[PDB]
């Protein structure tokens, strides 16, 4: 009876936003430096900020003979939502203020493009057959670990002109086998031609991808026996590694947020 | 001798400056500012704080003794701001005779403005002595006789002589600026110090706080400045990483180092102090009611990360901040908000101490209340990390929480699994924990193998005959 | 006493076609 009527004493006792979200962050990757405050509010281009004094970081003025909005020379300066904004001879970045000017460790102003590639097979488990994940089924993706780094990024990145592929699964992986996987790059669906959230983009400079992605059906096709056994996968780097694609993948965050939307275009669990 | 490896960062700093500060002239400090080399020959124009730092080894490593208020021995050291966490985590693991931690409390708050509540004074002290009472803690704080860091240096006092284990083992380690000490002089002698002295005179201070008396080693960083606090914040927040993230090594691979962050009312090094701090990846608690910073964040730490406003900041400004409210400017309104909605949309690593029909209890089922809600997201990447949330479970026999966080999960059930938890439940007593695991079903006929009976035996009681 | 504060525990637990 103590103990209930200890459960009587008490019983009578009961009467966001969606902006970039990485730009806008202290301690610009790799530079001592420091971006003014910029609060969800005031992110945009047209609210009124006139303590506004961001530092100008780039790893001034005669900037001019930049057919912006267009074709630059061999660069395509002309981003996917639509042409930006110049503020003189330097370009406004779109989405938002980030709290920085200049460049920073980017190569030039502009939208810096370059060309995440998405490789998938379902896992293989013990006989061929996907084994179900906790409520639908689960992917892999082949990720790669640089040394100096902490994150399995993906294996792509900055587009050098006439390439077609990404200058990093281009060198310090699969090498002296462009030519097949180079005639598969043109088949298969976009998942996010625009904008990403890195962490060192600036008022003044942006960086956009193109993502494509491929799909492998079958364990013993033809292309999972050409694919893995031809890559050299090692000229300085570290590792090569297929990743189980979960809620934590330990990858870029920025890069995550692609899998969240190109995983799901199949059903799977990210 | 490790002080070939230890540096400085003295600065060279030509005097180029003249603000009148306690009756003296120049930059900061005198006739000392022209350490060898002098303000000479062309170097400085503007002073510029990365020109010139240079980097000299070390004259401040030895143990310090009070006079009379404590007859014991504590180490110091003279650390600079760009030392690396591996120079000094090899030098107190062995250059000091410190041991491996297993769970890192750090407390901060506010400082030179303090009025504990007399009843928040008690809730205090019983929940920061437990934590020290069990396990391995090492109980990082701002080294300062002021603030919640003369307050977790008034409880280590109670706990060591009249304790547990009598005598003292809590390892306090104090970390501060060196520039920012009263009486600096005679706590640095070329080679080490080798029990020097350190007068305790709060008088004559005027702004440069003295040390504390009650913690363990001080490890004082410096950067070349005269009173200039906030210098000691970014360093303590990659040791307080690279201590718990990178330094033990079984499981193979790697395994975390449970690390919890207790604030305790604040000021503008307090919110600088947390959100380095949760973007690094340490789960924090703010106590609620206390007072300043704390609070400020302790009432919007549910809302929305897009209705916190200059609006909301102001007006939740002008109550727990009386006297600082006219200090806060226009160009400190909008540079607090930023970093409290920071703070805030890590939801992940940020909880808070409800006071009155909430929280009943000490600080310690909040700072698993942090640990929970941060590890919550993080229980899946990183595998084993199950297994030591049920070895901190076991300090309040959370069974009520391990039933609700667990059992009503949509749980794989996981027989094999529960073993390595089984284990963790049997190396001390855990009455309800292992019965827990029997309603689950554990299957001790296969649970015990071979190796399963040598873990059980190697971990009988120390203090049995 | 048991019996009857075994009746208080839950005591307070109270808040066609025609073809
Ligand atoms: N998505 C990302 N998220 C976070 N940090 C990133 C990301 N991408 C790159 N970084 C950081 O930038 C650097 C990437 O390595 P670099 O060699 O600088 O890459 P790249 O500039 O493409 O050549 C590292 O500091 C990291
Ligand atoms: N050790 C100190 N002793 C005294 N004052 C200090 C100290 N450190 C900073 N101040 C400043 O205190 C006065 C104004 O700042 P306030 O509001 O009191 O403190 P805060 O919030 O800015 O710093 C709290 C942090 O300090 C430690 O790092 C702790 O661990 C916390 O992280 C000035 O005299 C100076």
């Amino acid at each position: 009876i103590s103990n209930k009527v200890d459960a009587m004493v008490d019983l009578l006792d009961l009467d966001g936003d969606s902006y970039h979200v990485n730009a806008r962050h202290l301690l610009y990757p790799n530079c001592p430096v420091t971006r003014f405050p910029v609060p969800n509010e005031k992110v945009p281009w047209e609210t009124e900020f006139l303590i506004y004094d961001p530092p100008f970081y780039t790893a001034l003025e005669p900037l001019s003979t930049i057919q912006y909005n267009v074709v630059d020379g061999l660069r395509d300066r002309r981003s996917f939502h639509g042409p930006y904004t110049v503020q003189a001879g330097l370009p406004l970045n779109p989405m938002g203020r980030t709290g920085l000017r200049g460049r920073g460790s980017l190569s030039c102003f502009g939208p810096n493009h370059t060309l995440y590639p998405m490789v998938t097979r379902w896992r293989r488990n013990e006989d061929g057959a996907i084994c179900r994940k906790s409520i639908k089924k689960m992917l892999e993706v082949l990720v790669v670990k640089l040394p100096l780094s902490e994150h399995w990024a993906l294996p792509g990145g900055s587009r050098e002109p006439g390439e077609m592929l990404p200058r990093k699964l281009k060198r310090i992986l699969r090498q002296e086998h462009w030519p097949s996987f180079e005639n598969l790059l043109k088949c298969g669906m976009e998942v996010y031609k625009g904008y990403m959230d890195d962490p060192r983009n600036t008022d003044n400079a942006w960086i956009e991808t193109v993502a494509v992605s491929v799909h492998f059906q079958d364990q013993n096709d033809v292309e999972l026996n050409r694919l893995n056994s031809n890559l050299h996968a090692c000229d300085s780097g570290a590792s090569i590694r297929w990743q189980v694609v979960d809620r934590r993948i330990p990858l870029y965050a920025n890069h995550k947020t692609l899998l969240q939307k190109a995983a799901a275009e199949f059903g799977a669990h990210y | 001798i490790k002080k070939k490896e230890c540096v400085y960062f003295v600065e060279s700093s030509k005097l180029s400056d003249a603000g009148k500060v306690v009756c003296q002239c120049g930059y900061t400090h005198e006739q000392h500012l022209e350490e060898a080399t002098k303000p000479h020959t062309f170097q400085g124009t503007q002073w510029d704080p990365k020109k010139h730092v240079q980097e000299m080894p070390t004259d401040a490593f030895g143990d310090i003794v009070f006079t009379g208020l404590s007859q014991k021995v504590k180490k110091y050291v003279r650390v600079s701001q760009d030392t690396p966490s591996s120079v000094i985590y090899h030098l107190m693991t062995q250059h000091w005779g410190l041991d491996v931690p297993n769970l890192l409390i750090s407390v901060t708050g506010g400082a030179k403005n303090f009025n504990m509540k007399p009843r928040l004074k008690s809730i205090f002290r019983r929940g920061l002595v437990k934590v020290a009472q069990t396990t391995g803690a090492w109980i990082i704080t701002g080294g300062s006789h002021t603030g919640v860091m003369k307050q977790v240096g008034e409880a280590v006092r109670d706990f060591s002589l009249s304790s547990s284990y009598k005598e003292g083992e809590l390892i306090t380690i104090g970390v501060a600026t060196w520039g920012t000490v009263h009486r600096r002089e005679g706590l640095i002698h070329p080679t080490g110090s080798f029990p020097a002295e350190y007068i305790l005179d709060e008088d004559g201070q005027g702004n440069l706080t003295c040390l504390d008396s009650n913690h363990s080693h001080f490890i004082l960083v410096d950067d070349g400045t005269h009173g200039q606090y906030g210098v000691e914040i970014p360093l303590r927040t990659r040791l307080e990483k690279f201590i718990s993230e990178q330094t033990k090594e079984r499981g193979g691979v790697a395994i975390k180092i449970p690390i919890v962050c207790v604030v305790l009312e604040g000021g503008p090094g307090t919110l600088h102090t947390i959100d380095n701090a949760t973007t690094n990846g340490t789960p924090c608690v703010v106590v609620e009611g206390s007072g300043r910073v704390a609070d400020v964040i302790a009432q919007v730490a549910n809302l929305p990360v897009s209705d916190i406003t200059i609006s909301l900041i102001q007006q939740k400004l002008s109550v727990f901040f009386q006297e600082m409210f006219e200090t806060f400017t226009e160009s400190r309104i909008v540079e607090w908000t930023k970093k409290i909605q920071d703070i805030v949309r890590r939801r992940q690593l940020l909880t808070v101490f409800r006071e009155g029909k909430d929280g009943q209890q000490d600080v310690d089922v909040a700072i698993l209340q942090a640990l929970l809600k941060a590890s919550r997201s993080q229980d899946h990447f990183g595998h084993e990390n199950w297994d030591h949330q049920l070895k901190l479970a076991v300090a309040w026999n959370r069974v009520d929480i391990a039933r609700s966080e667990i059992f009503m999960d949509e749980w794989q059930w996981k027989p094999s699994d529960l073993h390595p938890t089984m284990t963790a439940a049997l190396i001390s007593n855990k009455p309800e924990f292992v019965k827990l695991f029997l309603e689950n079903g554990v299957q001790l006929k296969e649970f015990v193998t071979w190796d399963t009976l040598l873990y059980l035996y190697e971990n009988l009681d120390p203090s049995c005959l």
